[PDB]
């Protein structure tokens, strides 16, 4: 976790970056 | 004169009359879901 945020790690960041009627 | 979403529904308008713009929100719905106790244990309920 990088606790400057969500306690996400840096890698974790990188892969929630990368992805991406009623 | 009208707007679209990208699923190709309807989403905005032209007022005719006085050509501002509309945006279409559906009304809200959803489920209706009762949190319980077990019967036996209490007959208290609450809803989301
Ligand atoms: C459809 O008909 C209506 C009614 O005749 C039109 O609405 C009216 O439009 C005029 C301008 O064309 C508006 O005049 C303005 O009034 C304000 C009042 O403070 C004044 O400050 C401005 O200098 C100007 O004189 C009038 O208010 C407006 N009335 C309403 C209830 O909106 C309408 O424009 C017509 N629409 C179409 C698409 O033809």
């Amino acid at each position: 976790p990088d606790p400057s945020k969500s306690k996400r790690s840096f890698i974790e960041d990188l892969l929630f970056n990368k992805v991406t009627k009623f | 004169q009208f707007g679209r979403d990208i699923a190709d529904t309807t989403d905005a308008v032209r007022d005719p009359q006085t050509l501002e713009i509309l945006d279409i929100t559906p009304c809200s719905f959803g489920g209706v879901s009762v949190i319980t106790p077990g019967t036996n244990t209490s007959n208290e309920v609450a809803v989301l």
